[PDB]
């Protein structure tokens, strides 16, 4: 039967790994009970480390402790190696509760743009009671919501009706697109994502470059490589409810202030963002479908992937 | 959990035993101690002469039934059933596993040895103590001349001459150097020989250019310092593997670079400028952060729940056997020590017992070897199988015994003996069936699995062939045939020559029949004084069971022992993802790279090396690598060094590996000689975790124990690998805003000038 070559490709966070985990929901074999219980200790050390990611920006960022009694809590935590972590018992459960409880903890979290945080981080704090459970089974959204930084290259091969779709997991780092390059034979479509929501922050790689400048840069060049002649690219735009939140206090003029829409418009934003990537490209002279996307959403990502199949198949 | 090597607080103090031998019969009480760094064993014996025993030599320690009773009537007599046996410790020590001493040693409190039998066991088998910083070896060799003392209590000065025997005459003129006696007839006081005045001593012994040099090149032309910026610019670029994630490993901040500075630089002046000399510096290149290899690598850190046929498995070729083929001892002794070493698959020839006993015995092919009794070997399996690593051990039975008798003998002998750890019957979860696979060693830890016919080698019986299982031996007929079948239980063995045939002819068949099903493969029957065949060879080709004569360290055992010391001495080595998918195929004769696995590129150049031989000899270094053949190089070679054995220093150009298909599968071999070709030490090294920059090397002898003194300093650049033509895309990948702000300029800049 005729197998086709996806890549997924994109800077660091840009949710490659969660569009991965959908295609394995929706066509691949999905996740029993069994294992979702191998996610239980990755939610635990998600938890863990965006604690300590909290309490340093506290020092960093010089912002006091509200109250007293968790300045105690916050040199226990920042004890703890995450690497070691297989279960959330007292009185780790109790003091991260306490922290995550505090205004300036709050207010720390407020300012998560001026240091790296993970984005399912208040999705799982606001949930402690659940996981902090002694018999916690996390959800299936609890899966898809994990943080698991992806290294090498992985092909995942999915069995859909008319087609095997051979898919290619990559990381996004640096260091890590002089890799990709090992997986550009036969590709038949480049499936790139972004992060819609990383507009106001910085790289992890180098804290003084902004997230969607690489992100724009990478897929402008990626496009116009000799390997990809012959292929289809599809431009996912991601994570647009991040984006929805944010757009009312991080107004886009002040990063790329060459856009005039007006403030607190999620639509106008995305829209300038896909225009930024797709528009004047002297090299590139190939359609790009784009699609506004949320990862995390299974019933999104199940139409949008719909819609991807049927027009990879039509050229191919 | 890796904990570092710990000693309690009863062997640093000492215990009473009476060290007894069985050879002069000699009888002497003495007090046991180990120093605080678990390097030494040490007693005091006769008169006052200070005995030591390096830990990293140990085998294994045996107590109770498993020590060495004395047979002597006249020693018996000094001693005395059950409670004068339990205190008994047998030491086992050795350069390899051929050439074993025993130290015999009995306490005179009671349960003292069970403590000291463990204990040292523990530190013996250690992993950091093994893989030690190269500081951590010259503190034990500074720890030797401290406790082999004199009988006044004093250090001779002989001794450090003895240590550093090639330039007596500048080993006196650093002695001199640090106000220390020097003449060959007197001696030293402890108090006196400090650590620090040892390091200031090796410091004026050996000059080091090679570290001046290493200085200069890092920014550092006022050279007697260096920031605190410049050591962590140092450290992110230099000396961090470039392969590695940002985020996984994440590079050295400020803070931690100040920590560094805070443990090694030792001038009080440079601590409190936030820098460090070239004496910090020298320190933190042989440091615990700085070690040639990662810690995950060396750690039992590899998936265990993989199907059994996915692993490469350490495997012995007549086990017994204790030098060649045709003539020598079988011993039982062998068994123990295999098992030790990581050994999995253990062979055994066991054959048919005479009249008046008729007890089953293992000997070679009816030849002029001695025989050993069965009863013996599977006990001594039982007692080492699961001591150093807890994953399932097979048994490869030769079983001839054409009698039925017999054969129900030694099935019983095995149930009776390993008990629950025997598999006799398969598992729920896997049933033997058509198209289920292999367990995991995850699944059967703590298992014995044996290997024998069902239904030239003898037949078997009900009660042999019924404790077979998921290790069924079949005659080959094709790959066709075995893929036709679908069946993970059935296995075949190969002769090393038809082995090589299958591989020459249908290697993808054998890689494709090696996912599945075990193939197991030996030695033919020329190799008479016990030669072994390149294991790499076959490997190569997927397969797991690469049987090797122990006896025998030649290179092919070397490379053996060197990669199964990694993931924890498990015995147990996953394979590369391809060559376990079945929904992926490449030809392992590939020249060109293969598309899904990233190809590595690297560079070793060697700078120097230390303390590599007791006498003045010119000295040279090879580096190989094995692997795939197109990965396998093994003519590199430097000059051999002006005669200087202390502290040589090669000026050479380095070795480029420029394009390693498959890296998960490469091991670099660093393998140093003497003039002449005599063997000094080597180092086994996997590609894939191999860090870049400035390392020093500890070197290992031929049966991987590590040597304290010889060790090398070297240069490496482990990469991604990035094709000639391909290299400007890759830039613009790893950093594309340079590019893209470039062309968007340009474009800017013809703004004007096309108008419209
Ligand atoms: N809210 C939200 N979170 C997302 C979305 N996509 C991914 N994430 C989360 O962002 C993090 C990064 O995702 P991952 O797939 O590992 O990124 P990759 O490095 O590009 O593979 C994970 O914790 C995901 O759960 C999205 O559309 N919305
Ligand atoms: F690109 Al990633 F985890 F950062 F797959
Ligand atoms: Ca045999
Ligand atoms: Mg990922």
């Amino acid at each position: 039967r005729r197998e086709l070559k996806l890549l997924l490709l994109g800077t660091g966070e840009s949710g490659k790994s969660t569009f991965i985990k959908q295609m394995r929901i929706i066509h691949g074999s999905g996740y029993s009970d069994e294992d979702k219980r191998g996610f239980t200790k990755l939610v635990y050390q998600n938890i863990f480390t965006a604690m300590q990611a909290m309490i340093r920006a506290m020092d960093t960022l010089k912002i006091p402790y509200k109250y007293e009694h968790n300045k105690a809590h916050a040199q226990l935590v920042r004890e703890v190696d995450v690497e070691k972590v297989s279960a959330f018992e007292n009185p780790y459960v109790d003091a991260i509760k306490s922290l995550w409880n505090d205004p300036g903890i709050q207010e720390c979290y407020d300012r998560r743009r001026e240091y790296q945080l993970s984005d399912s981080t208040k999705y799982y704090l606001n949930d402690l009671d659940r996981v902090a459970d002694p018999s916690y089974l996390p959800t299936q959204q609890d899966v898809l919501r994990v943080r698991v930084p992806t290294t090498g290259i992985i092909e995942y091969p999915f069995d859909l009706q008319s087609v095997i779709f051979r898919m290619v997991d990559v990381g996004g780092q640096r260091s890590e697109r002089r890799k990709w390059i090992h997986c550009f034979e036969n590709v038949t479509s480049i499936m790139f994502l972004v992060a819609l929501s990383e507009y106001d922050q910085v790289l992890v790689e180098s804290d003084n470059e902004n997230r969607m400048e690489e992100s724009k840069a990478l897929f402008r060049t990626i496009i116009t490589y000799p390997w990809f002649q012959n292929s289809s690219v599809i431009l996912f735009l991601n994570k647009k409810d991040l984006l929805e939140e944010k757009i009312m206090y991080s107004h886009l003029v002040d990063y790329f202030p060459e856009y005039d829409g007006p403030q607190r418009d999620a639509q106008a934003a995305r829209e300038f963002i896909l225009k930024m990537f797709v528009d004047l490209n002297p090299d590139s002279d190939k359609i790009i479908y784009s699609h506004f996307t949320c990862a995390t959403d299974t019933e999104n990502i199940r139409f949008v992937f719909a819609a991807v199949k049927d027009t990879i198949l039509q050229l191919n | 959990q890796l904990e570092p090597p710990t000693v309690v607080e009863t062997l640093r103090r000492g215990s009473k035993f009476i060290k007894w031998d069985e050879e002069t019969s000699s009888r002497n009480l003495v007090t046991l101690r180990v120093d605080p760094n678990g390097f030494f064993l040490y007693w005091t014996g006769p008169n006052m002469e200070v005995d030591t025993l390096d830990i990293s030599s140990i085998r294994d320690t045996r107590t109770g039934r498993y020590a060495r009773l004395p047979k002597d009537p006249k020693i018996r007599e000094v001693l005395g059933d059950a409670r004068l046996e339990e205190k008994l410790m047998t030491v086992v020590s050795g350069p390899d596993p051929v050439n074993t001493v025993f130290l015999n040693f009995m306490a005179v409190q009671d349960d003292t040895a069970k403590v000291w039998s463990e204990e040292l066991f523990k530190l013996a088998m250690n992993i950091l103590a093994q893989n030690a910083s190269r500081n951590t070896f010259l503190r034990k060799a500074y720890t030797k001349l401290k406790l082999q003392v004199n009988q006044d209590g004093r250090i001779p000065v002989k001794n450090i001459l003895k240590m550093f025997s090639a330039d007596k005459k500048r080993v006196e003129t650093a002695l001199e150097s640090c106000g220390l006696k020097f003449n060959r007839s007197e001696s030293i006081r402890p108090d006196e020989f400090s650590l620090e005045i040892f390091e200031r001593f090796l410091n004026k012994l050996c000059l080091r250019p090679d570290i001046d040099k290493i200085l200069l090149e890092i920014g550092a032309k006022g050279k007697p310092y260096l920031t605190l910026e410049q050591l962590m610019d140092f450290i992110n670029q230099k000396q961090r593997d470039p392969r590695l994630n940002e985020v996984l490993y994440p590079p050295l901040r400020p803070s931690q670079a100040r920590l560094l500075i805070e443990k090694y630089e030792p001038n009080q002046q440079f601590l409190e400028r936030d820098q460090m000399s070239m004496e910090g510096f020298s320190r933190y290149l042989g440091g615990e952060e700085n070690g040639i290899l990662p810690l995950e690598a060396l750690d039992l850190s590899t998936d265990m729940t993989q199907p059994l046929s996915a692993y490469f498995i350490n495997s012995s070729h007549n086990t017994y056997l204790t030098a060649g083929q045709l003539a020598g001892t079988s011993s039982v002794e062998m068994y123990r020590q295999a098992l030790l070493w990581g050994c999995r698959c253990v062979e055994l020839d066991v054959w048919k017992g005479r009249p008046p006993e008729e007890e089953p015995f293992i000997t070679h092919g009816f030849t002029m070897t001695t025989e050993v009794p069965l009863r013996d070997v599977l006990e001594a399996i039982a007692e080492t199988a699961f001591k150093t690593s807890p994953y399932p051990v097979i048994l490869s039975f030769e079983n001839h015994v054409d009698s039925a008798k017999q054969q129900a003998k030694m099935a019983e002998y095995c149930r009776s003996i390993f008990g629950d750890a025997l598999l006799i019957e398969p598992l729920d979860k896997y049933p033997l069936a058509p198209g289920v696979p292999l367990p995991s060693p995850q699944d059967l830890m703590g298992r014995i699995l044996v290997k024998n016919k069902k239904r030239s080698e003898v037949n078997a019986t009900e009660e042999m062939s019924t404790l077979v299982n998921y290790i069924e031996p079949v005659k080959f007929k094709s790959f066709e045939a075995a893929r036709k079948r679908n069946k993970c239980f059935e296995m075949s063995s190969f002769v090393e020559t038809k082995a090589m045939e299958q591989l020459t002819k249908s290697p993808m068949e054998f890689v494709e029949y090696n996912k599945q099903q075990l193939s197991r493969i030996y030695p033919k029957g020329t190799r008479v004084d016990s030669s072994n065949y390149m294991p790499q060879l076959f490997w190569n080709v997927g397969c797991q069971l690469v049987a090797l004569n122990f006896q025998t360290l030649d290179v092919a055992m070397q490379l053996n022992a060197g990669v199964f010391e990694y993931n924890g001495r498990s015995g147990y080595l996953l394979k590369p993802e391809f060559m376990r998918r079945p929904d992926k195929s490449f030809d392992p004769f590939t020249e060109v790279i293969v598309d899904g696995i990233v190809a590595n590129a690297l560079r070793v150049k060697v700078i120097s090396g230390q303390f590599l031989s007791d006498r003045k000899v010119g000295i040279y270094v090879e580096v190989d690598m094995f692997g795939l053949p197109v990965d396998t190089r093994r003519k590199y070679r430097t000059r051999t060094s002006q005669g200087n054995s202390f502290n040589p220093v090669w000026d050479e150009e380095p070795f480029d590996f420029p394009k390693v298909v498959l890296p998960t599968l490469a091991s670099l071999r660093i393998a140093a000689f003497e003039e002449g070709g005599k063997f000094v030490g080597h180092r086994i090294l996997p590609v894939s975790a191999i860090r870049s920059g400035y390392h020093y090397v500890c070197l290992r002898n031929e049966a991987n124990q590590p040597l304290c003194l010889p060790a090398l300093l070297i240069y490496t650049e482990a990469s991604d690998y990035i094709p000639d033509d391909h290299q400007d895309y890759a830039e613009a990948l790893i950093n594309p805003i340079k590019h893209v702000s470039l062309m968007d300029q340009r474009a800017r800049q013809l703004a004007a000038l096309i108008g419209e």
